[PDB]
């Protein structure tokens, strides 16, 4: 049966040892070691130019931790004791102890540049400024996870009596705004496997009874989460509630299956870190325990791809021993067109609302549009070679540039389809009129 | 001027900033040879600066006499200078040929802080601090652990008030502050901290901690245990935390040719246990000689008797410890628990640090420091000969520096081979001193003078002389319960016709509460200031002096007549 | 004028210098993207446009120059892994005359990266050091068989590394030259 | 760019060839030191130890004071000539 | 039966893996010896002890039995590093254990490794010992062979292919031999 527990982004259990990771993100990670009745904590950064790695001793046994590029926040789930540490020396650290009801415990904590947030098993929400001045208290579903990027904050909530849900908000200093409040979440649960399989990974489920492996904002503020099924999900169109939707953008298991030559190397596990545009930052872990250890192994990089393939069909198409399986060009072109379309739309929405950060992202969008038409031309040519004029004509509507339509005319000539040459030229003339208008 | 623990970081920052230019050698390090802690300290610093690409020069120095010489010749563009292991006891602005008006660049109108063209940094564990250096100076910059603000309230007050004061009230106030300062000054000399330890805190601050720096920390620290046990005991727990912190996960995995480990396990106050043999380990131990009186046969038979009762065949106890049988090696840790009590010898058991690298076998820090000191001692008209001797002793600094590198274990083995011979030769002199009863028991202190020997040249180096003194001190500490006394030890040289003299304190047994202080400093200084005698004082350690053959007896006569002992 | 040991051949130092001009993939720990590097024998854009933890490609000598300090990490080449080296040893055993198709700089690059970049591998280094040795030993057997075909006309070699050629150069060329002299003297 | 074993024609020959070398080394192509080192540059910075007491000396990069058995951490491009002359060792 | 294979496997893995810094010193020595047609290996005790003390313990307890196993392990490695025939290789040892004076050797030391020193006073001429040896069976005229090794044997009497009480004779025409020499130490 379910029970409430604390969480922090991508921590590890102690396992057999006296040390563990508390949390990880793109900026860095935090670790701690137990020394009889005391603990030692160490904070690490990947930008070694901008920050200093450092360490200090904890007597109170913190079990909660949250990191950003301004400071680190620490908490104790039973005692209610908390501490915030800026990365500069100038603003000295400060501490507080929060009231708790009998058996109540803190489940998660998070912080913006000016806001501090605490949640509990009994569904109480409390908030303070960067100097601990209390602002407000609210009663909600029990919270299980929290994350933030500048003023944008993303929350997850769960109850036996209300289901699984999420919230999205923006703590603007001009004003605070809610985009979603405890709306239903479609995430894949792990409980059936935990109850039936008896896999001796039970310690991980004790450590993380929700099985939510990690969650973070993209490099452009999109909300993202990695499921217990080892799939990456991203929320699209969040700015428009009648169009907002959840998208499955990468399955790790399918990648390892292809990488192994179509084999079941279950000894390999993927530990996610952060999402950089189109590429996942992750650790590839091997052996008994599905999470990394010390000293930290080097990260890896991996691209997202749409779920379109089938194992049996690809085995049939395929049919040195570990060679990665060969794929039909139709699947590759189809997947590219879908991936190009989704990427372009997300980038377009980002530019439409938040603009360019660097001054060149429009060029990437142009490249995506070129890739999109290129993929469609290959699929179109396949339809023409099959002499399916109806399907080829339907595909021709989706092409953007007249360069591509001209190429489609040449392709139709090679296919010896003058009817399709005619109808494409009708479309080109119609679209030329629309361009003249 | 001085900085504290809360800002050592800032001096390091200032030094980086201050010594920036690549057109010149903008940073210089002066280091005292014949000091292990100083050596490890310096090594740490050089690595630090290496990483930062700071062009610099390292110069080893013997004493005050050479200090002046080296300082004199310095270039004007030398923005930063470091004094490592000396100078905290003396007025440096007085000693050096300094006018501050010759070194001020800029005066900060706001702070009143004077920016000097050359900054002089001091790292020294010795106490008491010279007040002029701390309170007085603007060029001199000392690093202190808190001893200054913990200790020096009355003194700070007195210094400043005495300075500011320049009829009943005036007389009373000046006599008061003269009293304060005179009470502070002319105390005994003492060592209160580890150089390398302080450095390690800075490395901690910055974030430069690793096993290569922690091991140097341990080595530096460990050199204190023989003479300054109290200090060592204060420091020790910190080391355990660090060793437990930096040791990796997945412990007790299978070996590889690349695997390095550092771990806490038993160590024994036995002279170089993992080299030579078990029997030699007991026989030459400095503690065992005081506990069982090995200078005579009624002592040696006790050792034979012990091995017979312990169940170790005496012909195997003399085998080389690497080749000794595996079963005895693993059973030894329990055999000692059953047998050392009957000989009053339980203090042999303790914990220490051991390091191993690949397949080449273990070594403990306690053994390592003996190898390094041996290399310092024996590595390979009157003024010219003294210069040649003091120059030879400086080459051994580099013969020891190059042995701190894992790529050069070949040199470390040579160091160990020399250490064994040094202890052998020391023991063969100690027995002669005791059996001929050359110790003279004067009322105030104990006197001993070596007029001849099998080869008396070995005692011409200060470190060897101190090893012999530390042998005799353990013997005197355990031979009777009564009369903890100062001791004076001297050795003649046939080329100079001068006696090399050292003044040594007593100390309390290992197993037993403020520390005592060495008072020979002020006594030798006062007799030197008074005396007709031809004498020399230029060593960093002021408890060691030199005097001509005919002048030893009048000097010692004036010394014993003095109330300063 | 030029030294006697450099009349006909390259020393191993020059071989290392030649190998150092190749490109390599790195992860930087700092961002340079908005002084500038202004190099004259390479591209300059890559170093001026680095972003932290974004993969990029640079010449090997600059990569080692950065890795001397905290600012960089080096990605190992894909052939330098246990799986690939296993397959190459199996190829070597299977085909008793052909040489396996390892890159021309494999020895030099392995013995550079094991010294300068021991921390950045994924495989345990004490296994790679064994498999590199196995490859070199098998190739030496195959070389010793081949020196029985020195002749008056020519020889063909395939996939033999630069350092391996340079090791053998003064022997092969000298003996071959003397066989040529003996043969042509009988024609004239 | 000592003499007793050379014949006098050889004694003038050597002087003539030295004049030729310095003529090539001067003028155009002066930027590359034709009489310099032929071993490829391995490292920028090195540690060098002081072998002979030549006292204080001048060099194009600056001034050095060669206190016997002191050690420098310095760029190789500077001290290459002093290593060749034999005042220094690389350690 | 299995112990003979585990011990050989252990010494085989010793030669293939002992690095000190970056050179596999025993693989290199074994290869460099074969090129000059020297079939032997000079192992050092301290390296064996450093690698694994248990192997040295086995060697120290029963040297007459274990030295042949290590010698055949050397042969098995020698083939891998040089063939895509060789004799059995000779093992040679170096040690720094305490010297025993020659006058103190006694009944406590029988079948132990001993290190000593002295002056050579006499040398014999060379003589021949057998290693691989071929046999003919007098009655049935069947044939077989035997492999000797020189550690502390006689012709067998289990007749094969009744075949008789003592039917075996030696074919010197198809057998292999080695050199042996005697010395005196004072
Ligand atoms: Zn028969």
């Amino acid at each position: 049966k379910f029970r409430y527990m604390p969480f922090s982004p991508a921590g590890t259990p102690f396992g057999f040892t006296d040390r563990r990771y508390l949390t990880m993100n793109e900026v860095g990670y935090v670790s701690t070691v137990k020394n009889s009745e005391q603990y030692s904590i160490t904070v690490s950064f990947f930008d070694v130019g901008r920050f200093r790695e450092y360490h200090f001793e904890d007597l109170f046994g913190y079990d909660l931790c949250f990191l950003n590029e301004k400071g680190t926040l620490f908490g104790q789930s039973k005692t209610g004791q908390i501490q915030y540490r800026p990365h500069d020396s100038i603003h000295s650290n400060w501490t507080k102890i929060i009231p708790l009801q009998a058996g109540e415990r803190i489940t998660s904590v998070a912080a913006t540049p000016v806001r501090v947030i605490v949640g509990t098993s009994l569904g109480y929400f409390r908030s303070f400024n960067q100097f601990g001045v209390p602002f407000a208290v609210e009663k909600t579903s029990p919270i299980v996870a929290l994350t933030a990027q500048n003023y944008r904050v993303f929350s997850v909530h769960y109850s036996q009596f209300h289901g699984l849900s999420y919230s999205l908000s923006e703590l603007g200093t001009s004003s605070k705004r809610y985009y979603k409040r405890e709306c239903p979440l479609p995430m894949s649960l792990p409980n059936i496997n935990s109850d039936m399989k008896k896999d001796a990974n039970l310690d991980y489920y004790n450590f993380n009874p929700m099985g939510i492996k990690s969650l973070f904002f993209s490099s452009y503020g999109d909300p993202c989460i990695f499921g217990s099924d080892n799939t990456l999900l991203l929320l699209s169109k969040w700015r428009s509630p009648e169009e907002s939707k959840w998208l499955p953008i990468l399955d790790s298991n399918m990648e390892i299956w292809k990488m192994s030559g179509g084999k079941e190397t279950t000894d390999i596990h993927v530990w996610p870190l952060a999402l950089a545009y189109d590429t996942l930052n992750c650790i590839l872990v091997k052996g008994k325990h599905i999470w990394p250890e010390f000293p930290l192994p080097l990260p890896s990089e991996m691209e997202i791809r749409m779920p379109v393939f089938v194992k049996s069909k690809l085995l049939e198409e395929n049919k040195e021993e570990d060679k990665e399986i060969q794929i039909p060009v139709s699947m590759a072109a189809e997947e590219e067109y879908l991936r190009s379309k989704v990427l372009s739309e997300l980038l377009t929405d980002t530019l439409e609302n938040d603009g360019e950060m660097y001054g060149n992202e429009n060029e990437v969008l142009a490249a995506l549009n070129g890739a999109y038409d290129k993929a469609l031309l290959r699929l179109f040519a396949s339809a023409c070679s099959d002499q399916n004029v109806e399907k080829a004509l339907s595909l021709a509507h989706e092409l953007k540039q007249d360069r591509a339509l001209t190429a489609a005319v040449k392709i139709s000539e090679r296919a010896e389809l003058p009817s399709l040459v005619k109808k494409i030229n009708n479309i080109r003339e119609a679209r030329y009129e629309q361009q003249l208008k | 001027m001085y900085y504290g623990i809360s800002q050592f970081s800032e001096a390091y920052n200032k030094i980086l900033r201050n010594s920036s230019s690549h057109s010149s050698c903008q940073l210089v390090i002066f280091v005292s040879c014949l000091n292990i802690d100083a050596l490890c300290a310096t090594k740490m610093l050089s690595l630090l600066f290496k990483k930062q690409l700071v062009q610099s020069q390292i110069v080893p120095i013997f004493g005050y006499s050479e200090l002046r010489r080296h300082y004199s010749q310095l270039d004007d563009n030398i923005n930063s200078l470091l004094l490592v292991g000396f100078g905290g006891v003396i007025d440096l602005e007085a000693f050096l040929e300094i006018d501050p008006q010759e070194y001020v660049i800029d005066t900060d109108e706001k702070s009143g802080e004077q920016s000097f063209r050359r900054d002089i940094y001091v790292l020294d564990a010795h106490r008491p601090w010279n007040l002029d250096n701390i309170f007085g100076s603007q060029i001199i910059q000392c690093f202190d652990d808190g001893t200054v603000d913990d200790t020096l309230g009355e003194q700070k007050e007195a210094y400043y008030k005495l300075l500011e004061l320049d009829r009943k009230q005036r007389k009373k106030q000046i006599h008061e502050y003269e009293g304060v300062l005179e009470e502070y000054y002319s105390q005994g000399t003492t060592v209160v901290n580890s150089i390398s330890a302080q450095i390690y805190s800075l490395l901690s601050a910055i974030g430069e901690t690793n096993l290569s720096n922690l091991w140097l920390n341990i080595l530096g620290t460990t050199s204190l245990d023989i003479a300054y046990a109290q200090v060592y005991n204060r420091l020790y727990p910190l080391l355990q935390d660090e060793v437990k912190r930096l040791t990796p996960s997945s412990r007790n995995s299978v070996k590889t040719p690349d695997t390095l480990t550092l771990n806490i396990q038993p160590d024994y106050y036995l002279f170089l246990l993992r080299h030579s043999s078990l029997y030699d380990s007991f026989y030459y131990s400095n503690y065992v000689n005081a506990k069982l009186s090995l200078w005579n046969e009624n002592g040696k038979k006790r050792l034979h008797k012990m091995f017979a009762r312990m169940g170790i065949p005496l012909s195997t106890a003399q085998e080389t410890w690497l080749y000794m049988d595996h079963s005895i090696k693993r059973e030894l840790g329990i055999i000692f628990d059953k047998n050392l009590d009957r000989y009053g010898l339980q203090d042999i058991i303790r914990d220490g640090f051991v390091r191993t690298l690949g397949y080449r076998g273990s070594i403990s820090a306690s053994e390592f420091v003996e190898a390094l000191t041996a290399l310092l001692e024996v590595g390979n008209n009157s003024a010219q000969k003294l210069t040649n001797l003091r120059k030879r002793w400086v080459s051994n600094f580099w013969l020891s520096w190059d042995a701190l590198d894992d790529r050069k274990v070949e040199l470390l083995n040579r160091g160990i081979q020399l250490a064994q011979d040094l202890q052998r030769a020391i023991f063969n002199t100690g027995v002669a001193i005791l059996e001929k009863k050359l110790i003279k028991h004067l009322r105030i202190y104990r006197l001993c003078v070596l007029q001849d020997g099998p080869d008396l040249d070995l005692y011409r180096n200060p470190l060897t002389l101190l090893r012999l003194g530390n042998w005799l001190i353990e013997c005197c500490a355990e031979s009777e319960d009564k009369q903890l006394l100062p001791m004076v030890l001297a050795s003649i040289d046939e080329n100079t016709d001068t006696y090399l003299v050292a003044g040594l304190t007593p100390r309390y047994p290992r197993g037993l509460k403020k520390p005592i202080l060495n008072n020979f400093s002020m006594a030798f200084q006062q007799i030197t200031a008074e005396t007709d005698a031809k004498v020399r004082i230029d060593n960093f350690e002021s408890s060691i002096i030199e005097i001509r053959r005919e002048d030893l007896s009048p000097f010692l006569e004036k010394l014993t007549l003095s109330g300063l002992l | 004028s030029l030294p006697a040991h450099l009349q006909q051949t390259f020393s191993p130092e020059e071989i290392q210098f030649i190998v150092e001009n190749e490109p390599i993939k790195i992860f930087p720990r700092i961002t340079t993207r908005q002084t500038r590097w202004q190099l004259i024998t390479t591209d300059d854009k890559a170093l001026n446009n680095m972003v932290a933890m974004r993969s990029t490609e640079v010449v090997l000598w600059i990569a080692l120059l950065l890795k001397q300090q905290s600012k960089c990490s080096i990605v190992a080449p894909q052939w330098l892994t246990t799986k690939e080296l296993d397959r190459k040893i199996q190829y070597e055993k299977t085909h008793p005359d052909r040489f396996s198709e390892l890159p021309w700089n494999w020895l030099v690059l392995a013995r550079i990266l094991f010294n300068k970049a021991k921390d950045d591998f994924h495989d345990p280094i004490h296994e790679l050091r064994g498999k590199i040795q196995d490859l070199r030993e098998i190739r030496q057997i195959k070389v010793l068989k081949g020196l029985k075909y020195l002749n008056e006309s020519h020889l063909q070699l395939d996939n033999l590394s630069l350092l391996e050629i340079n090791e053998l150069r003064p022997f092969i060329t000298e003996i071959m030259d003397k066989l040529r002299e003996i043969h042509t003297a009988s024609l004239t | 760019n000592d003499t007793n074993n050379l014949s006098h024609q050889e004694q003038e020959y050597l002087k003539e060839y030295c004049d030729l070398i310095t003529d090539l080394k001067s003028g155009d192509l002066v930027d590359i030191d034709l009489s310099g080192s032929l071993v490829p540059p391995s490292d920028v910075f090195i540690d060098v130890r002081v072998l002979k007491d030549a006292g204080e000396i001048q060099t194009e990069y600056g001034v050095f004071n060669l206190i016997k058995d002191s050690q420098f951490f310095v760029r190789q491009s500077d001290v290459e000539r002093l290593i060749q002359q034999g005042y220094l060792q690389k350690i | 039966d299995d112990d003979n294979t585990e011990i050989i496997k252990s010494f085989k893995n010793f030669i293939l893996e002992f690095r000190l810094d970056s050179q596999f010193i025993y693989r290199d020595q074994l290869r460099n010896n074969i090129l000059v047609k020297n079939y032997s290996l000079t192992v050092n005790m301290e390296h064996l002890i450093g690698y694994n003390e248990d192997i040295y313990k086995k060697l120290s307890d029963e040297p007459s039995d274990i030295i042949p196993l290590f010698e055949t392990a050397i042969t098995q490695v020698a083939k891998r590093i040089s063939i895509l025939s060789l004799p059995t290789f000779q093992l040679i040892l170096n040690s720094n254990a305490n010297q025993i004076p020659l006058r103190d050797l006694d009944s406590e030391h029988v079948s132990k490794i001993v290190r000593l020193s002295g002056i050579i006073i006499s040398t014999s001429v060379l003589s021949s010992r057998a290693t691989y040896l071929s046999i003919m069976c007098r009655n049935c005229r069947h044939t077989t062979s035997i492999t000797i090794n020189n550690f502390n044997v006689s012709l067998p009497r289990s007749c094969l292919s009744n075949c008789g009480p003592d039917p075996y004779i030696i074919i010197h025409e198809s057998s292999k031999f080695i050199d042996q020499q005697f010395l005196k130490l004072q």
